[PDB]
RNA sequence: CCCAUGUUAAUAGCUUCUUAGGAGAAUGACGUAGCAUGCUACG
RNA sequence: CGUAGCAUGCUACGUCAUUCUCCUAAGAAGCUACCCC
């Protein structure tokens, strides 16, 4: 009967018992195992149908949170898992079992009553929270609810889930720390209790219940006691995200480790953390497989920077914010004292200290002279503190003696052309065509209500199992380039007469600093920043240019002792990527003379069944976490295996980092700290951007191929990629570069991309992508959730199914599939609003006078071409009036420089530029 | 070029040419004479161009070099600019406070992020509206990086100085909020 | 075509503004910007009107700066 | 760079660089300022020279343009044309110039050195363009007469407080007074720099300077003083704004029972209301000067600015306005060099409150209501043209009498100026007739009004008054010394020091004096405060003592002496060494 | 191109044409062919040099023009756009706008930004009996194309007065710039 | 023979213009070689 | 018939002048992507 099995599952820790499902049959559930076999390979949601759980409730019959799994399996499991509990018994991160043989109908089974397990194992927590999609979210909220988080009214909000708009979601998931926290301790004691009683067996996610305890010892084989091994590698690198989005050591800063204790007090002088961030390590993570070194400085390659950089960008929200950036110490020169920052400190690589510091030095040249006066050293230590309550980020000083504020004053306006555009029929109501793209202004307080954006940039502690391998991937599509620091004189300047950082544009250009230097203390410079880290103000100003929104433009000017290294490192390779035609990486590909069409039929490099689809990160360079960037400096600068050592290839990775990562930006007149994305203004960040776009598309690929349900994938190849695909992620120390080539090759076969750092157009395999075996969207949605730490809604993402229209919106230029000469094309072509809108709106009060622009109404009728291919009428009409704007112009410059002078231009040749010849020219594949 | 002595030879063998026309001279003496001529001209032409090359030459050189002369001039003012404003910056320390932290540090090495939370003697608050400067700076001497800071000076985001008194939740909105209050520390 | 000739007069008359130095009043360059912002956005034309008025009634209420008496009579 | 002609405002690129001023011109009109007088240099955007190697014609009747070059006949294009040509000079804007009548003024006003009478009459009577072109022109000819001046160095320096002179032979001496400042510079083979500007004040004894200065450096042997002009800045606004009746008091709100006194001036401040512009005429000491304040008082909500030319001037109209204004809502403004002292009582420097008082070169770029110029005699067409660009107002008026002295008009050595010909206002009111006309003499004693009546007015001023018997003259003759064209008078301060404690009730007796020279010496012998007569305009003292401090043709002039005499309240005494002016008017003998 | 080589030219290819009309002959042939090409040559040297000239003076017509023009238009900049201001709002012909404009002709300015929102404030001067007539009646203030409710008419003086004191014949007994403060209805 | 005065990044693509260099092509003048032809003289 | 001298026509190379084309470098002006939709 279903009574006396109920009265012996209660056994003898009475407790009242309902039964889920019915009538001492199996319940079955959809939970979110992590498993790995001969059949089955993944971390993916399967339906568990071996265990009639039952539930208990408390007095008052209110049914709390604690179940009774009565798993039942062959007798071999049985009496093996019985010797196995019965060595595991007495440490308190295992579950209370209990061993029954129950007569079911006409034979006895035997029952392995776990008891008082929660309902959600761990990996059903770590799950929901990685592969998160906003309709199907139950095991979720169902956790979140459950744990006192949020009071079930929180999910009746709009965007209750999203990071960037409803920031007080973190507070919810910053409730589960203590939940997760113990967890983790917990796997140490079972991990001890293991290696104590001889047990060698793998550590799954899904075998802890979310209070801490284990269940689970099926395939537990057991050797000689006191030798024991248990394998971590896949039970740390899946809880790894979750690390730091539910910020499960934050009990580590009360001091003895409490939350009702108050906060503990380091001493302000106190850089060097590494004996901290060891025992962090040795009490967490104590049975991880491979090694950890504290300060970076130390590691072997760059792979095992991502590692412990990735381990630090955990251990380091513990230690005082106050604590980080540069390490000052008091020199003399001439016998006069500065304060100069002989190193770094970084919450990513730990301690970095420099090897060519010069105490008691007399003179300075010009290296050590900008050196001196790069660094935010003096600066800070020189001007009075700063307390802004505007920003939630540091404020490390505030150099003048008043905060300054800077507007945007309003663009002008082209009175003439608007009056010729409203003579043409234009700007009607009911138009097709009408202003859109204005020039905003702005507040005073804009620039530092923009630098507040920075706020969404969490530390998050990427994955690093699988990082250490979508790296590998990356650098596979970064192969076909060749790179290397080049000597100072073949460094190529594109424009020179652009400002220079904060401290440098007090004086002059770039073109000052790149004149002024000669080649040997230009290239001295560059080989001072491989043996020690030059800090780096970088000033933040706001950019006066047509827009949409009217959210302030803020760019990044970073000091020229920055860009003038970076040049040097990162040019070859950055002058490879721009003149290779045919990559994943198409920057330098001219959309004029048909390579737009050649970008577009180099995408659909032979996919199967092909739809386009394009995601959008948002935010991207204010919410890209520090490993990613870390990552993408890393695979830019795998290309010196030559031309520069290892620690030669630290420090410029630390300077990378310092000058561009984590800066101090002066916002304002004031220094403040700047947490991490990065900042666009440095020579790699088209680039770096590029690599982290490609990062997430393959990061989303792995996920997605993992993820699926494993044997419902019938082409028995692809299986076989998802069970090698696990092996070479989680099972698996040293590269596998077989079958690394072999998975590129599967992506590029199936998932063939376009990458214009992060404008992405994919021709993905509609088959596969469907079945699950390619990241569609939802994939996207999900990595960036975890990853990334934003939510990308997806309204802002498209997918096209037809190819005869092209991808909706690439570089924010259309496609269209246009007839010429006698084949088909691809004309990209623009807004037809903003060309409008950048003609009636000039940015500077000359470029209203009309007839001295000519040679900007002919770049913009270039650009607006494709228009007049146009299906709709009022886009085709934009060029005519740009075409008949340009002879109205020449007519009436014409005019007056007869008037002025008295002989009209002899050799004239501006009656080409109102004929569409011209501008057909420029698309057609000849030049 | 008419300085080289090919173009005195061209204009000598035009001469004879000329005179051989004014006087009517016969054929042997023609041709003789447009022959030299020929030769000469085109000595003096290749001449010619050779001097327009070197004088080019001789121009490019000078503007090379008066262009570095400018270069080498501007590095030296920026140099004198660059150690005027580290000498200044160095002057302005609070150089007692500074040596002795520095000096209290294990091997001299101090964050930079204290270096003017505990040496600073001005500090500047950026207060946004009425509730922050209720809870951060009421009175007149509040608290901020354990140490007493006194308030000097409270001046609005127009750079026009507030007397106290003026900020009152029934005065709040006839200000211009971003509020910097200049204290020092005491 | 009345609508999108209140988002133009408005880009002129807060480039007017800018140029009578009223930048260096933040609560006025506040609501002037403001005000600016919300009429390029509104997409219906009696709410960029009443924005409009709004904004013209800076320029006029600094008594001397322009010259109105001169500038309108030139009908 | 193109700009305006000046005789017919057409657009033109060409400067008749041979003037002073280097004044735009159009085409045929440079073509007629070039074949008539002498003047033979036409810069355009690049200057008619002859761009040989070597040659220097720069005559624009000759030079012909060839390629992208003007060059003369020696070096002449084969291909070319002549500029001066076809009745025009070829510049920008070759075919829409049209030509004036006026080329006749522009060549009698350019050419001219100012120092003929008919200057003067012929650079006040012309179109607007040419009064503005003609007071500019004569500005810069002051101004570069200032570079024909002396340079000062040091032998041995006396003490810090007192320095010794050196002037250099050869240049003629810069007198010593306020206005011309020094700079100092040491060309001892290094530091071709500026250090510093000063100022001299010659001492009683020997010839030697306290010198003052905006600093206290000490003065070494290579140092030494030179002068120099600021600049003349083009002036653009018209003398006279154009006038235009209104129909009713527009921009002026007046006030209910504004006091007892100004109770007859209401008529008058309706009129000045009624019209733009206004022009009161009366002798001196007749409510002119309090007429304006009591407008302000009239017209309370409406921001004045009160200017005059001089600083006496306005410091007088400041005094009686604080005397009859609020302080509250008053103001001063001084420049930042400040040669003289001035009326440190309202709350000076402050643009934006309602009464700003100032002078007619320190006044800021602003609005106002109504802005009164007042002594619009002692003004040129510069003083009116800046007063009308740097401010603009509702209602202007222009307050002075044209029988007054005039400006001093340096650059004037021969022939006396006609009243009506000071400046634009002047004509104005002694042509076509004042707007407002006050005349009782509400200051002086009737004795010396009286006599004023008679020598500079036609017997028809009046004043309510009786004989003070205070009214003194004291025959004398004098020592004449002639120092620095700054005259000084032994005898006459020993005169008035001996018949000074006779009388210990004139304590307060102001000085007078016609030279600075005369006025600053004797603040050391009697103490007395002093001013100088140009200055004497605007302000009134209870006694006064006039010095006809040496007999020259200055002192002579009758309009100097009268205004002079008219600033006594109760005391006068005059010591007169001109025969006639000791029996010209009518005191006691004395 | 009409100068001297081109003279030469012209001759010498005349007579070359009477060669061709000729053309029976070998050495005078061939010699006035030969001074035909070098006149021709000597000729197109000068059409060079000419032509360089004339394209070199023609990066000094362009560059002059865009020059003055420049510096014409950026320096007449504050008059310009405040011309163009009023053009455009002449142009517009909104009730509200105009009405404003018709009233800051005649004293009668706002002496803070206009609002909003129903039940706000708005302090606005009135210059005479004349405006005050126009714009008020009885309680209502039509302003701006809307009606405002009269909260206080404070006069020159800051002293408040009553709507009952402001009649025609009591008018001129006032200090007249009456801050009329309204509330938007 | 004299007296008033100073208020805004990195990277990439493209268009236009200028200069310099190189290469090629075409024509013309000239020079030096090679080929053919015509005349006179010695042998 | 060879050679010498002179003359005429034809091919190769070189110098110069002119025109055209292409490219390579340097400089200046402008636009777009970038930025939020
Ligand atoms: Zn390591
Ligand atoms: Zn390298
Ligand atoms: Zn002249
Ligand atoms: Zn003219
Ligand atoms: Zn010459």
């Amino acid at each position: 009967d279903a009574q006396s099995f109920l009265n012996r599952v209660c056994g003898v820790s009475a407790a009242r018992l309902t039964p889920c499902g019915t009538g001492t049959s199996t319940d079955v559930v959809y939970r979110a195992f992590d498993i790995y076999n001969d059949k089955v390979a993944g971390f993916a949601k399967f339906l568990k149908t071996n265990c009639c759980r039952f539930q208990e409730k408390d007095e008052d019959d209110n049914l709390i949170d604690s179940y009774f799994v009565v798993k039942r399996h062959t007798f071999s499991n049985y009496q093996h898992e019985e010797t196995i509990y019965n060595l595991l018994k007495d440490c308190p991160a295992v579950a209370k079992h209990d061993f029954f043989k129950f007569r079911i109908d006409g034979d006895m089974v035997p029952h392995i009553s776990r008891q008082r397990l929660t309902k959600y194992t761990m990996a059903d927590l770590v799950y929901a929270l990685r592969h998160f999609d906003e309709g199907n979210c139950d095991t979720l909220k169902e956790i979140l609810v459950t744990y006192n988080c949020c009071d079930d009214d929180y999910f009746n909000k709009k965007d209750w889930y999203d990071f960037v708009e409803n920031p007080d979601i973190l507070r919810v998931y910053a409730n589960l720390g203590e939940r997760v926290r113990q967890a983790l301790l917990k796997t140490v004691q079972f991990c001890d209790a293991m290696r104590n009683a001889g047990i060698v067996g793998v550590l799954t996610l899904d075998n802890q219940d979310l209070n801490g305890n284990w269940y689970d010892f099926g395939d537990f084989i057991q050797t000689t006691p006191g030798s024991g091994v248990p394998v971590v590698d896949s039970y740390y690198s899946l809880l790894m995200p979750i690390l730091t989005l539910t910020r499960a050591l934050t009990a580590e800063s009360h001091v003895d480790t409490d939350l009702t204790k108050p906060y503990i007090k380091w001493d302000l002088l106190k850089y060097d953390f590494t004996e901290e961030r060891l025992k962090l390590f040795d009490r967490y993570f104590k049975y991880w497989d491979q090694t950890y070194h504290p300060n970076c400085v130390n590691c072997l390659d760059d792979r095992c920077i991502l590692h412990c950089a990735n381990f630090n960008v955990l251990f380091s929200t513990v230690f005082p914010p106050t604590s980080f950036g540069p390490l000052v110490r008091k020199i003399f020169v001439d016998g006069v004292p500065f304060v100069v920052s002989t190193g770094y400190h970084f919450r990513e690589l730990g301690v970095v200290h420099n090897q060519d510091v010069n105490l008691h030095s007399s003179r300075l040249s010009f290296k050590e002279l900008l050196v001196y006066a790069a660094d935010p050293a003096m600066h800070a230590a020189s001007g009075n503190l700063l307390l802004d309550k505007r920003t939630t980020c540091f404020s490390v000083a505030a150099l003048t003696n008043n905060v300054a504020f800077q507007t945007v004053k309003p663009g002008n306006f082209n009175k003439d052309f608007y009056d010729f555009a409203v003579s043409k029929g234009f700007f009607k109501e009911g138009s097709s065509v009408e202003l859109k793209h204005f020039f905003f202004a702005q507040d005073g307080n804009a620039a530092i209500s923009d630098y507040d954006y920075y706020r969404y940039n969490l530390p998050t502690m990427c994955d690093i199992r699988q990082l250490l391998f979508v790296v590998e991937v990356v650098d596979k599509y970064f192969d076909c380039y060749d790179g290397g620091c080049i000597n100072a004189n073949q460094v190529i300047v594109n424009n020179l007469d652009k400002s220079a950082g904060f401290p440098f544009n007090k004086w002059g250009k770039a073109r000052l600093y790149y004149d002024s230097m000669s080649y040997e203390d230009q290239d001295a410079l560059f080989a001072y920043t491989k043996r020690n880290v030059i800090p780096t103000i970088t000033q933040m100003n706001l950019k006066y240019a047509i827009s949409a929104k009217n959210r302030a433009r803020t760019v990044a000017g970073v000091s020229i002792c920055s860009t003038m290294t970076n040049r040097q490192f990162h040019q070859k390779l950055l002058k490879s990527i721009a003149a290779t035609r045919g990559a994943t990486v198409v920057i330098g590909t001219s959309k004029f003379y048909g390579g737009w069409h050649n970008m577009l039929k180099t995408v659909y490099s032979d996919v199967e069944n092909p739809h386009l689809m394009g995601w959008d990160y948002p935010k991207c360079d204010r919410a890209m976490p520090n490993m990613l960037r870390i990552m993408a400096s890393l695979v830019l600068a795998r290309k010196h295996t030559t031309c520069c050592s290892l620690s030669h290839r630290f420090y410029r990775l630390a300077n990378e980092c310092a000058q561009v990562l984590s800066e101090m930006v002066m916002c304002g007149g004031s220094l403040y700290v700047k947490p991490g994305g990065t900042s666009s203004g440095d020579a790699t960040t088209a680039y770096a951007n590029s690599v982290f776009n490609i990062c997430q598309a393959v990061t989303a690929n792995v996920n997605a191929l993992l993820s699926t349900d494993g044997n419902k994938i019938a082409d028995k190849y692809v299986r076989n990629l998802q069970h090698r695909l696990y092996e070479c992620l989680y099972r698996n120390r040293d590269v596998d570069t077989d079958f690394v080539n072999e998975f590129y090759a599967y992506l590029r076969k199936h998932f063939s991309m376009m990458i214009l750092s992060d404008d992405a157009v994919v021709c993905f395999n509609s088959t596969y992508a469907s079945q699950g075996l390619v990241a569609s969207i939802k994939n996207f949605k999900s990595v960036l959730y975890y990853q990334n730490n934003v939510f990308m809604s997806e309204a802002k993402c498209w997918t096209e199914t037809d190819l005869t229209k092209g991808p909706h919106e690439f570089c924010s230029q259309h496609t269209m599939l246009v007839k010429q000469g006698d084949d088909y094309v691809y004309l990209p072509y623009p807004d037809p609003s903003r060309i409008l809108g950048a003609g009636c709106f000039v940015d500077d009060i000359v470029k209203t006078d009309g007839t001295l622009m000519i040679e900007r109404f002919v770049s913009l009728a270039i650009d607006a071409y494709p228009l007049t291919k146009h299906p709709n009428q009022e886009y085709a009409d934009v060029f005519h009036l740009y075409l008949q704007y340009i002879r109205k112009l020449h007519d009436e410059l014409t005019g007056h420089m007869l008037d002025m002078y008295s002989v009209m231009l002899t050799n004239d040749n501006t009656s080409r530029y109102w004929e569409p010849e011209f501008y057909e020219a420029m698309y057609t594949p000849h030049t | 070029f008419s300085s080289l002595p090919s173009y005195a030879a061209f204009a000598t063998a035009q001469e004879a040419y000329e005179q051989a026309v004014a006087n009517g001279d016969s054929e042997v003496v023609l041709k003789k004479l447009k022959k030299s001529l020929n030769v000469a001209k085109s000595e003096f032409d290749r001449d010619a161009a050779m001097q327009r090359k070197l004088e080019k030459m001789a121009d490019q050189a000078m503007t090379q070099m008066y262009k570095q002369a400018r270069s080498e001039d501007k590095r030296a003012k920026v140099t004198s600019a660059m150690q005027t404003m580290l000498f200044t910056m160095l002057r302005k320390l609070d150089n007692d406070a500074l040596n002795n932290i520095i000096n209290n540090a294990r091997d001299g090495c101090v964050p930079l992020n204290i270096i003017p939370l505990t040496t600073a003697a001005k500090l500047m608050v950026v207060i946004p509206d009425y509730n922050t400067y209720k809870n951060t700076c009421d009175g007149t001497t509040f608290t901020y990086a354990s140490a007493l800071w006194e308030i000097q000076q409270v001046v609005d985001a127009d750079s026009k100085i507030v007397q106290l008194s003026e900020i009152s939740m029934d005065n709040s909105p006839n200000l211009a909020w971003p509020l910097i209050v200049t204290a020092l520390r005491a | 075509s009345k609508m999108s000739d209140v988002k133009c007069t408005s880009v002129v008359l807060l480039s007017v503004l800018q140029q009578l130095r009223v930048e260096s009043s933040s609560k006025l360059w506040a609501q002037c910007v403001q005000l600016h912002n919300d009429i390029l956005l509104a997409k219906d034309t009696t709410e960029a009107f009443e924005k409009m008025v709004s904004l013209l009634s800076v320029l006029l209420s600094m008594q001397g700066a322009v010259d109105i008496n001169k500038l309108c009579e030139e009908m | 760079a193109v700009g305006a002609c000046v005789l017919c405002n057409s657009q033109t690129s060409l400067r008749c660089g041979a003037c002073i001023r280097r004044p735009f011109l159009c085409c045929k009109c440079c073509y007629d300022h070039v074949i008539s007088t002498s003047h033979k240099l036409v810069l355009s955007v690049n200057p008619y020279v002859c761009n040989a190697p070597g040659c220097d014609v720069t005559d624009v009747t000759q030079l012909y343009l060839g390629g992208m070059s003007y060059y003369c006949k020696s070096h002449k294009p084969p291909i070319s044309f002549p500029l001066c040509a076809n009745g025009q000079v070829f510049g920008l804007y070759k075919n829409t110039c049209v030509g004036s009548d006026n080329v006749t003024d522009f060549n009698a006003i350019a050419t001219c050195d100012w120092t003929n009478a008919g200057d003067y009459i012929l650079a006040n009577t012309c179109t607007e363009r040419l009064k503005l072109f003609a007071a500019e022109t004569l500005k810069a000819t002051e101004e570069t007469f200032k570079l024909s001046y002396g340079i000062a160095t040091v032998r041995e320096v006396l003490s810090d407080r007192e320095l010794h002179l050196s002037w250099e032979v050869g240049k003629p001496r810069p007198p010593l007074n306020r206005n011309y400042v020094f700079t100092g510079y040491r060309v001892t083979k290094n530091s071709k720099v500026q250090i510093g500007e000063y100022t001299f004040e010659k001492g009683d004894y020997g010839d030697a300077v306290v010198y003052r200065g905006t600093t206290t450096y000490k003065l070494n042997v290579g140092d030494y003083f030179v002068l120099t002009s600021h600049t003349v800045m083009p002036l653009s606004a018209p003398t006279l704004v154009p006038q235009e009746h209104y129909v009713r008091i527009t921009g002026l709100y007046p006030t209910l029972n504004i006091s007892d006194e100004f109770s007859s001036n209401v008529a008058n401040y309706q009129k000045v209301g009624m019209q733009k512009y206004s022009t009161l005429q009366g002798p001196p000491g007749t409510g002119k000067s309090h007429f304006a304040i009591g407008l302000a008082l009239y017209y309370p909500s409406a921001r004045i600015v009160y200017t005059a030319c001089s600083h006496a001037a306005v410091d007088a109209l400041c005094e009686k306005a604080l005397k009859y204004l609020p302080i509250d809502k008053c103001s001063r403004i001084i420049p930042a060099r400040a040669r003289v002292e001035c009326f440190d009582k309202f709350k000076v420097n402050s643009t934006l409150e309602q009464y700003v008082f100032c002078t007619v070169n320190a006044l800021p770029e602003t609005t106002a209501d109504i802005v009164v110029f007042d002594e619009i005699s002692m003004a040129t067409n510069y003083d009116l043209s800046v007063v009308n660009a740097r401010l603009r107002a509702k209602h202007y008026v222009y307050i002075g009498d044209p029988a007054q002295l005039p400006a001093p008009r340096t650059l004037l050595t021969k022939g006396t100026l006609e009243p009506e010909y000071f400046n634009s206002v002047c004509r104005l009111m002694k042509t076509i007739g004042p707007d407002m006309f006050l005349g009782t003499c509400r200051r002086c004693p009737a004795e010396i009004v009286d006599t004023v009546s008679a020598l500079v007015y036609d017997n028809k001023l009046k004043a309510h008054k009786d004989k003070s018997a205070q009214c003194f003259k004291m025959f004398y003759k004098g020592v004449i010394t002639h120092d620095v064209s700054s005259a000084i008078n032994r005898p006459q301060i020993g005169v008035v020091r001996e018949f000074l404690t006779r009388n210990p009730a004139w304590r307060k007796a102001v000085f007078i004096s016609p030279y600075n020279s005369q006025n600053a010496v004797a603040s050391k012998i009697l103490g007395l405060p002093t001013q100088t007569v140009d200055s004497s305009q605007g302000s009134e003292y209870d006694y006064v003592i006039f010095t006809q401090t040496t007999e020259t043709a200055h002192s002579c002039n009758v309009n100097r002496f009268n205004v002079a005499i008219t600033r006594a309240k109760v005391g006068i005494l005059c010591i007169m060494s001109d025969r006639d002016l000791y029996d010209k008017l009518q005191f006691t003998s004395l």
